[PDB]
Parts: structure tokens; C-alpha cells; sequence
């Protein structure tokens, strides 16, 4: 479950 | 176009025991396709490395105290101190990662309204953070030094008559 | 906890114009699992990403502020990123900062500090001997000289209430 963001 | 967070208050003077509460307000909807909204809180010590005390709005960090609450939906984010310590104090931002630029709000100055009432060891530790203080005032000093140096030292190096 | 630690290096002087690498040592977790971010704090103590990588390396972001300029890679093999900084502005002088958001333990670097130097035209220093040339040069260091001694001489002073508070 991912709790940052990163591009794509 | 950017998402811009507005933090607020920019300053925040309190009495230690005292509750906090600071406000951070997106002017777009941080919530992603994927159901999550990524809000983040962050804390920076005097003389510390921003350190992280929310993620996911409302999800403690495992190294933060259970004295912070997140809470907050859409473009309405809210930090709640239950009572504010000696540890508490610093700058606080928020930190939305949904859309990029990945911005930062503005920061929140926690300050204290004196040492009496303070314990032996939150005394200390308020010792032992100025260490970092110091050693990183005197690196930027070494570094400014190191600039103004540099046109007299290439002039000399330019008068040399070595072929090397 | 376990112990997971970010050093950033590689900070320092450079020109206007100029390029600066810096590089971010990773270790205690798999570096390879996580994306990374460098995050700049300038001298107005205001925050700022200025590149950030996914966890293969095929997908990066800049700002605006910053696009172009900057660019970000990682060797994971190494446990490393890396922050390739061109055409340098006096913007840029401020702390930088390795992050890893997407990791439970709360991981930043200690930051190393980048300045970014005045770039003023000096070119009136060639017609000057080497002598007044070494001459100007050690009259700046009872000047850096004053400076540390400021600053030691600040922090004494806020050492001094909270030690007689200990007593």
C-alpha cells in the first residue's frame, strides 16, 4: 500500500 | 497549473502544555484516482533535517509522538497538538504529493511565549541541538570564504611560468 | 527501530553558469524498492522539490523553476543518487536535502549545503603582482577568522542560561 507518489 | 498550499498561522507563539493547531488549505483537491490522498506533515527542529510526523493525512509516523493528529479532506488539512512540549518546537510544513509539482506549504513557526519550569532533560536535549546549529553556521562561513578566495587564487595560478 | 540513513555529498562553491554533482549514499534499506527526492531548502528557509525519481529510474519530474537544469538519476547497484546540477544560478545556493517519502522509516539526509558564488568580474586582478594578489588573498582570513569567532562566540551565549538552569 503506497503512502507517497512517484512519476510514472 | 501548480498546486499552491496555503499554510496558516505563519507564527504560532505558545505556552508549553498548551494545545496547537495549524491549518493547511489546497487550491485543487489532493485526492488521487487511486482512492489515497497523499498530505504529509513534516516537522523541522531547530538545526534538524525536516522529519516526518503524518503521511496519508491522517497515518501516524512510527517516530513521532502520539501527540499529533492529521485530519482533513480534499482541500481542507488540519495538524492538532495535543499539548505542545519542548519537543514540539520548529517549523511545521505540509506536503501534498497527489498532483506535481509536489509543493510545500509555507511553514508554521512554533515558538514558546522561562527555563524554570523546564526538566533536567528537555534542558539537555535544548543543549545538545545547538551543536548542529553551530557546526553548519561555520560550514556556510568556510563555503562563503571559499568563494571570495577563488578569483585572487586563479590570479596567482595565472602568473606561474610551469608548463604543468 | 532499524536503521536507515541517507548522506548527502558533494556540496560546495561553484560559478554562476556552472555545474555542481551531488550524490546521496544509501543504506539500511533496499535502495532499489523506493523512489527518491531532492528536496532544497533556501536561505528565506522555504521548501522546495527540485527532482524526483521512481524506483527503476525510467520516470522522472522538475518544476519549472528548475526543468531543465537538473537532472536526476540513481545507480542501484551503488545505492546511490545523484543530482546533476548545469548552469547554476544564485537561486540555487541553499541546502540540499535527500528524502525517500515512500519508505515507514522516516529517512532525510543530513543535507549538504551548495553556494553559489557571486560571478562579479575581477578581470582588473591581472595587472596585479603576485605579491598584492597574496596579500589580498590572506587579508580575507582574519576576516573568516572574525566570523567563526561570532559565531562561537553566539552560541556561548546561548549555552550560558540553559547550563545554569541544569545546575
Amino acid at each position: 500500500m503506497p503512502i507517497w507518489k512517484f512519476p510514472d | 497549473r501548480d498546486v499552491v498550499m496555503t499554510q496558516t498561522p505563519l507564527t504560532l507563539s505558545v505556552s508549553i502544555g498548551q494545545p496547537a493547531s495549524i491549518s493547511c488549505k489546497s487550491s485543487q483537491s489532493l485526492l488521487d484516482s487511486d482512492g489515497r490522498t497523499y498530505l504529509n506533515w513534516l516537522l523541522q527542529r531547530p538545526g534538524q533535517s525536516p522529519k516526518r510526523l503524518i503521511y496519508l493525512v491522517s497515518k501516524l509516523d512510527s517516530g513521532a509522538p502520539d501527540r499529533f493528529t492529521g485530519s482533513g479532506s480534499g482541500t481542507d488539512f488540519t495538524l492538532k497538538i495535543s499539548r505542545v512540549e519542548a519537543e514540539d518546537l520548529g517549523v511545521y510544513y505540509c506536503w501534498q504529493g497527489t498532483h506535481f509539482p509536489q509543493t510545500f506549504g509555507g511553514g508554521t513557526k512554533l515558538e514558546i511565549k522561562f527555563l524554570k519550569s523546564w526538566t533536567v532533560e528537555d534542558l539537555q536535549k535544548r543543549l545538545l541541538a545547538l551543536d548542529p546549529m553551530m557546526e553548519q553556521e561555520i560550514e556556510e562561513i568556510r563555503q562563503k570564504y571559499q568563494c571570495k578566495r577563488q578569483p585572487i587564487l586563479d590570479a596567482i595560478e595565472a602568473k606561474g611560468t610551469l608548463l604543468g | 527501530g532499524r536503521e536507515v540513513q541517507l548522506v548527502e555529498s558533494g556540496g560546495g562553491l561553484v560559478q554562476p553558469g556552472g555545474s555542481l554533482k551531488l550524490s546521496c549514499a544509501a543504506s539500511g534499506f533496499t535502495f532499489s524498492n523506493y523512489g527518491m527526492s531532492w528536496v532544497r531548502q533556501t536561505p528565506d528557509r522555504r521548501l522546495e522539490l527540485v527532482a524526483t525519481i521512481n524506483n527503476n529510474g525510467g520516470g522522472t519530474y522538475y518544476p519549472d523553476s528548475v526543468k531543465g537544469r537538473f537532472t536526476i538519476s540513481r545507480d542501484n547497484a551503488k545505492n546511490t543518487l545523484y543530482l546533476q546540477m548545469s548552469s547554476l544560478k544564485s537561486e540555487d545556493t541553499a541546502m540540499y536535502y535527500c528524502t525517500s517519502p515512500g519508505l515507514l522509516w522516516d529517512a532525510w539526509g543530513a543535507g549538504t549545503t551548495v553556494t553559489v558564488c557571486s560571478g562579479s568580474d575581477y578581470e582588473f586582478l591581472k595587472s596585479w603582482t603576485v605579491e598584492d594578489l597574496q596579500k589580498r588573498l590572506l587579508a580575507l582570513d582574519p576576516m573568516m577568522e572574525q566570523e567563526i569567532e561570532e559565531i562561537r562566540q553566539k552560541y556561548q551565549s546561548k549555552r550560558q542560561p540553559i547550563l545554569d538552569a541544569i545546575e
